[PDB]
């Protein structure tokens, strides 16, 4: 989800930071970064 | 993929081997009719002698 | 640094191999138990002054394909076509050793619808005849390679992957060897 | 007629890459004339009168013709391919360019 | 002899009641009766493994016997005892004739085949298509009584060649040049199937040409 | 010694013919390398072995239909009333020796002979050979088409066995006398009587070994004269133009590649003659009209129309008292598959309008609408062809008769049709995969991740650059274009030795140094005269 | 048994002896010898072009 | 056609008129349906020839609609 | 690699608990001793794990710290060349071919059409090959 659609021949003209399992929605919502890893746990 | 030309070969074997065994219908005496778990002694010559179970196998 | 692809390839596919001739070891298996006594029975006499020399060639081949790795990593493609060769003559000879056996045990009265034995004797060891087969005509193709353009470490890659099948092939033999001349 | 491209196949004189391929091309050559010399040994001394079912020369008289185009089919064959060799590793290599006027 | 015919129904009460019934009347719709029919159809259609059938189709095609020859004789005997029939030929012994089936005049026997046999097998007797499904089997497996009973009985699309018809010594003439003709070594080389034409043009295209063409792009250039 | 008789006999040829401007210029004549332009020597060389085979044949068969008992060495025969063609047949396989060696070579060569016309035709009419001014020269080859499957057909006629007297009797008389008002004219006029008679196989044997092989060879010397004067068309490419040949002279380069290629289609049909059983007559036994045999399929060059028969339906129409047959409708589809293939030059040029001269030949995916064509009749024929063989195809591969019958006859229409689209989207697909490598050049297959997470490939230009790294588009030639990068060299050469041991690093190096000069002043040699002209 | 699946041709009626029945071997096609007569189906097949 | 659509447009045949086609298909149809009046007493082969003669007829109408309408050219 | 050798490990052990226990439990408790089929692939099942697993172990701890096996990896660490991947071939599909033809052959039993299927996967394997190193022509 992180590329176009649909996806070029090599499937990537980019590459963001990968620290989680969820690249695309850190990418999409950097506010949202601090949130996730402070209510990871219940 | 590791292995782009292995991993077109999949499909066309694929594609050929399904077709091998769907190709037993047109066959006089009939396509597989022991199951597909095709339990032992049926699938034998003696219980399934025509080519449509030789064609499933295959 | 970096995983050999190739060789990580051909590895986990060695090892679903295995699982191939689990199927030919389990028929051989529950024939035996089966024998009631008589394993190999009458009249199948199998001989070690035959099966034994030619087990030790294909244990022998083994150090050959090793010794071409060597030559291969070193750069060294004259070097890997020397040792391939000597490698495909001896594993020839492993097909022929075990084709003349065939022929005799034929004669005998050892055939695959002749006894429940024949069966699993001829498709056990046919079967990884076969793989031997196979792996000669690796050697020939791999070999074929060499002379079409120069030695690259790609090039040298597929000598090792294919030496993997070959130490494969000798291992399954060691314990089909054991299994059915010893374990009677 | 124009040749624009015309050199010797071996430029280099003294290599043993040459005398390789020269033995190369030879061996073809004396497979073909060992082929022939074998096809009239062959059609001459070998056993070629039909023999019945059931007979002990049905064996040998059945491998007649086929050894007669064996030997007759290699010798040739092998000429061939020594001559393929000798134009493609030591004729020069040309390239002709001739007018049509068509 | 009791015991053999006793044995015989206990092989058909397991083996044949399903498409044949109890009394060998012959179940409607999925088998005819077995009366009258000998104990050379039996014989046949046993020991060509033929029998017991497993499905309607075209035709039941041969797979391994599942009786072996004791059971074969005392399953024929069962159905000669219902009806009488034709009777397979035995030797002195009293087991069944094989090498005195073969005729000393095979010459007699490849005109008799070629009348008679070679309409729905081929001239070598590689086997032939019928109708519709149906088939003329290879005659390469079949052992001299094989071939006899066949004639003798007729199987399911084979008129039926009576001793009348055909005499024992046409039949046993007719069964050597079979038998002859199946072991005898090809002259020219590979048989190539013995179907004539189809398999010498297969085999020209996938050898001859293509080893003409492969050599015409070693010899020649591309683009 | 040798070299001053060389020029003794040398001078006397010149001083008494004159022959040095005539040979110098039929020595020094250019045809192209293509591997394709040796498809119609095959041909050429295969009937030159029929020549041969079929001359030593004619010295021991007796072409009667006389019965008589056979008293040879073959056991299975003895006594058996046949034809003197029968018995002579059986004569040359057994009592001559190396007969059935000839007699298997002859008709491996028929068989190739027909296949190699088949191969040759595909390349003609694909290419655009046949077009301007070489329209005649295609009529020419279709007549010669025609011609050889009627003379092999009447070649295993003539020893008069079972298996093509079936074949005989079927095509050459019920077709014949099918025919409307006069077909049992024709038939009465051919067979000399009624059916088998006494005449049909001296009549085949003489039309066989002199009348059509004489209009064959007459055929094939006008075929070869008129390839030898009108020029050989050649592919386009780098040198390449329409008033100029590109290739190699005739000596030595042509005349040792010829000569060579005659002597591998020897040793081909040669082993083949002696390593596969073809036409077992022994097996066969004599003709006689009340026996027959299952599969009686003819030879595959003539499958296609036993295969006609076989797949048309019982259509027949009862005129006034009259009858017309079925095989009425194979006779005029025979006839007209022979006048479409023997004018199509002219429909071709008649429905484009092009009649311009053309001497560069079309790459078949070029030409999308005639390679779908093509394919159409290559495949109705191939259906056809299976079609004969229905009956073997029924019993080996266990389908009905009834179903390979229905099969063809459906298939004798949709098969075309679904050839001639996929044909066409092929043609034109290939076309797309030209224009990619001119406009991005080769793909060299290696992927590069760059710094930002870009996964590009690394390409290859085939021409100038532009500003940056992308390369300027290049225009379609109509040469093919290279998809390979090992085709380009970048795969180097493993290096200068035996396949054992290595040879002397300095003569490996001076090996390839002059390798790698030569290919540069050839390829130069063909840029500089292009740009001339 | 089958004999009353038996149909008789116009002027043909009484050309058989009971259950015997005479038909010519040549095929009306073409001539070729149609002799795979198959006894239960009572189908007589030409092997040349398989009518 | 033009270069965009095959690319080799000038280098040779490349444009077959689509009324032979449309005629052809029909005509493929109408050959299919009229095979069944023949000597064949079963009918599968009926049907099998009524089902492609069908198809043949829905793939050529599908077509000229979609000509017709312009949707495709 | 360490994670991805660990995962066939811990594989391997349950695949050899399996096989010791039930073969130990089928000689003393199963009808007939030690269930052989069963068994045999129990066992043998271990061996793949194991020589993926051992395989994985050696190269683990040959090769340092990958990008892709960093915690905290940046994009750029891992810029360069990959490899080498086939941009396009139709050998794939002529192999499938040439081993459907065997198998046909070999379900029908066909000596001609095993043969001929044979030689065409030989053929075809050997395009697939040599189709990335076969040098310009020589003309
Ligand atoms: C059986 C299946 C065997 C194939 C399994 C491959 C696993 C390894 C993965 C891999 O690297 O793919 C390589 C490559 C994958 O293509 P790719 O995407 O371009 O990969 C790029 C690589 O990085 C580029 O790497 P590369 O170009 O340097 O090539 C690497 C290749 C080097 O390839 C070679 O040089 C020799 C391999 C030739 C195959 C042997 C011929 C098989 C015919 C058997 C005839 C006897 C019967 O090494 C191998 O793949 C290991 C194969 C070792 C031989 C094992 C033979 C088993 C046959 C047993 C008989 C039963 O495929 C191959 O080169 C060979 C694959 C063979 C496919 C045919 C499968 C059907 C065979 C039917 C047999 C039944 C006969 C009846
Ligand atoms: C089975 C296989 C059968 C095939 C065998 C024959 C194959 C023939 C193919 C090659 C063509 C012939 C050309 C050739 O090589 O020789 C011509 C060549 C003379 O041609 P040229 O002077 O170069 O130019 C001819 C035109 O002026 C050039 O004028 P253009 O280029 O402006 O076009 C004119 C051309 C335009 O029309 C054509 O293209 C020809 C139409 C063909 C219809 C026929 O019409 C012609 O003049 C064609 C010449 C017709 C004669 C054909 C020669 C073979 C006879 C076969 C024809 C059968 C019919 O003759 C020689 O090679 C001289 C050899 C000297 C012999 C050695 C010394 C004698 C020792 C005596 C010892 C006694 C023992
Ligand atoms: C440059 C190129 C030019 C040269 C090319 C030419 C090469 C030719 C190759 C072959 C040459 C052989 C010469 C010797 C001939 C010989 O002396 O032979 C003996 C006998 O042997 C066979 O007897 C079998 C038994 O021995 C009998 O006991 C048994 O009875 C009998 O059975 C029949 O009879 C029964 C009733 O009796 C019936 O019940 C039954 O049904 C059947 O009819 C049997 O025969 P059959 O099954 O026919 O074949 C069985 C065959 C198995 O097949 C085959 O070889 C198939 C392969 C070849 C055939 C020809 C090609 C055909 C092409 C395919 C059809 C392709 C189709 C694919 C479709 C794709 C596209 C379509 C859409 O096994 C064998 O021989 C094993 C031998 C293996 C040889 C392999 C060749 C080695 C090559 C190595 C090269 C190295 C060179 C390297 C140099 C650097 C029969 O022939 C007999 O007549 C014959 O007499
Ligand atoms: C017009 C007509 C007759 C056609 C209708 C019959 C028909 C449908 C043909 C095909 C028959 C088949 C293949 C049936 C079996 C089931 C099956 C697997 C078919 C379809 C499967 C499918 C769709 C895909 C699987 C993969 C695939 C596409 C490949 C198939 C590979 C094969 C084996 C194809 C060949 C089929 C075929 C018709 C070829 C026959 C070749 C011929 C004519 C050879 C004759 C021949 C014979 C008869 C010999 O005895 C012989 C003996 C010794 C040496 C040589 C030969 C020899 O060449
Ligand atoms: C034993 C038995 C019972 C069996 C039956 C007998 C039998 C079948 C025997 C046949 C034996 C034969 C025919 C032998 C073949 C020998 C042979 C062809 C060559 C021997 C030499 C050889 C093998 C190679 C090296 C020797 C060498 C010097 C090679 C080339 C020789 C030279 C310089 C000239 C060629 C001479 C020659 C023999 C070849 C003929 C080729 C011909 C005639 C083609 C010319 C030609 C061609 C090819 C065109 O393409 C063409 C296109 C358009 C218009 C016209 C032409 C045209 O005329
Ligand atoms: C491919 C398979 C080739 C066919 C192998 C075969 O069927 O051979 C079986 C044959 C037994 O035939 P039999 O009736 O016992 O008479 C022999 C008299 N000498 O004779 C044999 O038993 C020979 C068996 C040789 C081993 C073949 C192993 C094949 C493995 C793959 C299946
Ligand atoms: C078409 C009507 C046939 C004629 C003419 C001949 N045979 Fe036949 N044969 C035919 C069929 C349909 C079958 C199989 C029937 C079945 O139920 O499976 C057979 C079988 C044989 C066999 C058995 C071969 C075997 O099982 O291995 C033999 C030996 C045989 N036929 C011999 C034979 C002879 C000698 C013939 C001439 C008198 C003859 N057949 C003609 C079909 C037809
Ligand atoms: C016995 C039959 C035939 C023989 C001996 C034969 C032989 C040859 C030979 C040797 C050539 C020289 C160039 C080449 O091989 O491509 C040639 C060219 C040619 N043939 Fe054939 N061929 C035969 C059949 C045919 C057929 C069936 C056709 C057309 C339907 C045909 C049409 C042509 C044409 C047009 C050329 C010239 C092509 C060119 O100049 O590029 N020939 N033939
Ligand atoms: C294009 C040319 C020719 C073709 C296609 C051809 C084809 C054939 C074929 C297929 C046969 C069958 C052989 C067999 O069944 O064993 C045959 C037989 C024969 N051919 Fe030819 N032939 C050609 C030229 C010639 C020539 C030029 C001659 C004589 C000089 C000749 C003489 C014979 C004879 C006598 C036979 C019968 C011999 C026998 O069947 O044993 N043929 N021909
Ligand atoms: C029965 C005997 C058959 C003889 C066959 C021909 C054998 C002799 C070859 C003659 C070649 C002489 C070349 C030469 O250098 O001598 C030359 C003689 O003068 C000529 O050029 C005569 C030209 C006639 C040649 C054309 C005839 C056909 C030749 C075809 C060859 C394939 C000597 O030239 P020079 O003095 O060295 O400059
Ligand atoms: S000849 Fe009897 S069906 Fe055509």
């Amino acid at each position: 989800w992180a590329t176009s659609c649909p996806p070029p021949r090599h499937n990537f003209t980019e590459l963001p930071r990968i620290r989680s399992e969820r690249p695309a929605f850190e990418l999409h919502y950097p506010h949202m970064v601090e949130r996730m890893r402070a209510e990871a746990h219940v | 993929v590791a292995f782009p030309r292995l991993n077109a070969l999949s499909f066309w074997l694929f594609l050929f081997g399904a077709l091998i065994a769907i190709a037993g219908f047109i066959t006089p005496g009939g396509a597989a009719d022991f199951g597909w778990t095709a339990y032992s002694p049926l699938t034998d010559a003696i219980h399934s002698p025509g080519a449509g179970g030789d064609l499933w196998i295959m | 640094n970096r995983p050999n692809m190739v060789s990580v390839g051909t590895i986990v596919w060695l090892s679903s191999e295995l699982m191939f001739f689990a199927g030919l070891f389990a028929m051989y298996f529950t024939a035996r138990a089966q024998a009631g006594g008589a394993w190999p029975p009458e009249p199948t006499e199998l001989n070690l002054a035959l099966a034994v020399p030619v087990t030790l060639v294909l244990i022998a081949s083994s150090f050959t394909c090793q010794m071409g790795v060597f030559a291969a990593e070193r750069g060294d493609v004259f070097g890997l076509r020397r040792w391939y060769v000597i490698t495909f003559l001896m594993g020839l000879f492993f097909v022929l050793g075990q084709g003349y056996e065939y022929i005799h045990l034929v004669e005998h009265g050892t055939t695959i619808p002749g006894s429940a034995y024949g069966s699993v004797f001829y498709l056990a060891t046919g079967f990884h005849g076969l793989h031997v087969i196979g792996g000669l005509v690796a050697f020939v193709l791999l070999l074929a390679r060499t002379k079409m353009s120069k030695f690259t470490p790609a090039q040298a890659t597929a000598a090792i992957v294919v030496s993997y099948y070959w130490h494969f092939v000798d291992i399954v033999w060691i314990a089909l060897f054991a299994t059915i001349y010893f374990v009677r | 007629v124009e040749t624009i491209f015309k050199e010797p196949r071996w430029p280099v004189p003294g290599t043993k890459a040459e005398k390789r391929t020269e033995r190369l091309v030879a061996y073809w050559l004396m497979l073909g004339g060992l082929s022939g010399l074998a096809l009239l040994l062959v059609f001459l001394f070998w056993p070629w009168e039909y023999q019945p079912f059931g007979s002990e020369g049905e064996f040998l008289y059945s491998l007649a013709t086929p050894l007669y185009g064996l030997t007759f089919g290699l010798s040739i064959l092998s000429i061939g391919i020594g001559a393929v060799l000798f134009q493609k590793k030591f004729i020069p290599e040309e390239i002709s360019v001739q007018d049509r006027h068509d | 002899q009791s015991a053999l015919l006793r044995t015989g129904k206990q092989l058909f009460e397991t083996s044949c009641v399903s498409c044949h019934g109890a009394n060998l009347q012959g179940v409607p719709d999925r088998g005819p009766s077995l009366i009258g029919t000998g104990e050379a159809a039996v014989y046949f259609q046993v020991s060509t493994g033929r029998m017991p059938a497993m499905r309607g189709e075209a035709q039941a095609p041969s797979k391994p016997p599942h009786f072996d020859e004791s059971q074969i004789d005392a399953l024929g005997a069962y159905v000669q005892a219902n009806g009488g029939g034709p009777t397979v030929p035995r030797d002195d012994h009293g087991a069944v004739a094989q090498e005195s089936l073969i005729g000393g005049d095979v010459a007699r026997g490849g005109d008799l085949f070629r009348l008679n046999c070679a309409s729905c097998h081929n001239f070598t007797g590689k086997g032939g298509a019928l109708s519709s499904g149906k088939y003329a089997p290879d005659l390469g497996d079949a052992n001299p009584a094989q071939i006899y009973t066949a004639m003798l009985t007729g199987p399911q699309n084979m008129p039926k060649f009576s001793d009348r018809q055909l005499t024992p010594d046409e039949k046993r003439d007719i069964v050597a040049y079979v038998r002859e003709s199946a072991e005898t070594p090809s002259y020219g080389g590979y048989g190539l199937g013995g179907f004539g034409p189809a398999p010498e043009g297969m085999a020209m295209w996938i050898i001859g040409m293509v080893a003409a063409i492969g050599v015409a792009m070693w010899i020649g250039s591309r683009a | 010694d040798f070299a001053k008789l060389a020029a003794a006999q040398g001078d006397a040829i010149d001083s008494r013919y004159h022959p040095s401007a005539a040979v110098r210029r039929q020595l020094n004549k250019v045809f192209p390398t293509h591997w394709s332009f040796l498809l119609g020597e095959i041909a050429l060389y295969s009937f030159i072995i029929l020549l041969l085979t079929g001359v030593w044949l004619t010295l021991f068969f007796d072409p009667s239909m006389a019965h008589v008992t056979y008293d040879g060495v073959y056991q299975p025969l003895r006594g058996v009333q046949m034809s003197r063609a029968y018995e002579t047949a059986l004569d040359i396989s057994f009592e001559v020796r190396g007969g059935l060696f000839v007699r298997q070579v002859h008709h491996w060569a028929a068989l190739m002979f027909a296949a190699s016309i088949m191969v040759h035709l595909a390349r003609i009419f694909f290419t655009g050979a046949f077009r301007r001014p070489r329209e005649a020269n295609w009529v020419i080859g279709s007549l010669l088409l025609i011609l050889a499957m009627f003379e092999g057909f009447f070649g295993y006629s003539l020893p008069d066995d079972l298996l093509s007297g079936t074949g005989i009797r079927a095509a050459l008389s019920g077709i014949t006398m099918g025919i409307p008002v006069i077909g049992t004219w024709m038939h009465w006029a051919l067979f000399g009587g009624d059916f088998p008679g006494e005449i049909l196989i001296p009549r085949l044997y003489a039309l066989h070994i002199l009348l059509i092989p004489g209009i064959i060879l007459a055929l094939i010397g006008a075929h070869l004269a008129l390839v030898w004067f009108q020029k050989h068309t050649q592919f386009p490419g780098p040198g390449r133009t329409e008033t100029n040949v590109v290739g190699v002279r005739v000596m030595p380069v042509f005349a040792v590649k010829s000569g060579a290629f005659f002597a591998m289609i020897t040793g081909v049909l040669g082993l083949m003659g002696g390593l596969l059983t073809i036409n077992p007559i022994w097996n066969l036994g004599p003709y006689k009209p009340s026996q027959v045999s299952a599969g009686s399929q003819p030879d595959f060059y003539m499958m296609w129309t036993d295969g006609l028969i076989r797949l048309w339906p019982a259509w027949e129409f009862y005129p006034f008292g009259h009858t017309i047959p079925q095989g009425v409708w194979v006779a005029v589809g025979m006839g007209l598959v022979f006048a479409l293939l023997i004018a199509y030059p002219f429909i071709e040029k008649k429905v484009t309008g092009d009649d311009a001269h053309h001497n560069l030949l079309q790459r078949p995916r070029d030409v999308p609408v005639r390679t779908a064509i093509g394919s159409m009749a290559i495949a109705l024929y191939l259906l056809l062809t299976f079609a004969c063989m229905n009956d073997i195809i029924a019993l080996k591969f266990h389908i009905s008769l009834n179903a390979t019958t229905w099969i063809g006859r459906i298939g004798m229409v949709v098969l075309p049709a679904i050839v001639y689209f996929v044909a066409y989207r092929w043609a034109i697909s290939l076309q797309r995969s030209d224009r990619e490598v001119l406009e991005h050049g080769v793909e060299t297959g290696i992927i590069k991740r760059l710094p930002h997470g870009a996964y590009v490939e690394l390409h290859q230009p085939l021409g100038p650059v532009d500003e940056h790294g992308h390369p300027i588009p290049l225009e379609y030639a109509g040469a093919p274009l290279p998809k390979r990068m090992n085709k380009l060299g970048s795969g180097g050469a493993p290096g200068t030795g035996s396949f054992l041991f290595p040879d002397p690093a300095v003569e490996h190096e001076a090996l390839t140094e002059a390798a790698h000069a030569s290919e540069h002043k050839s390829l130069t040699a063909l840029k500089e005269h292009q740009d001339r002209i | 048994a089958d004999m009353h699946r038996v149909i008789k041709r116009k002027g043909q009626e009484s050309f058989n002896f009971g259950e015997l029945f005479a038909y010519t071997k040549v095929c009306s096609h073409l001539g070729c010898p149609s002799s795979l007569y198959e006894q239960q189906t009572y189908r007589i097949l030409c092997p040349c072009h398989q009518s | 056609v033009d270069v965009e659509d095959v690319p080799s447009a000038e280098w040779g045949w490349s444009h077959m008129p689509i009324g032979v086609m449309h005629i052809g298909g029909l005509l493929s149809a109408a050959f299919l349906l009229v095979m069944m009046r023949g000597n064949h007493v079963g009918h599968v082969e009926d049907w099998f020839l009524i089902g492609f003669a069908a198809v043949i007829v829905a793939l050529v109408g599908r077509n000229w609609w979609l000509r017709r309408r312009g949707w495709i050219r | 690699m360490h994670i991805e050798a660990r995962l066939f490990e811990i594989l391997t052990a349950f695949f050899a608990l399996a096989a010791v226990v039930y073969a130990v439990l089928t000689a003393m408790f199963a009808t007939g001793g030690v269930e052989w089929a069963g068994t045999t692939a129990l066992v043998l099942t271990t061996g793949l794990t194991l020589i993926t697993g051992t395989f994985f172990r050696f190269v683990a701890r040959r090769l340092d710290t990958r990008p892709e096996d960093y915690e905290d990896a940046e994009i750029s660490d891992g810029a360069g060349e990959l490899g080498f991947f086939a941009p396009h071939s139709w050998w794939p599909i002529l192999i499938s071919l040439s081993f459907s033809t065997a198998a046909v052959g070999a379900a029908l039993w066909l000596p001609w059409l095993i043969a001929a299927g044979v030689a065409f996967v030989i053929t075809s394997v050997c395009g697939l090959v040599f189709e990335y190193y076969w040098g310009p022509e020589k003309h």
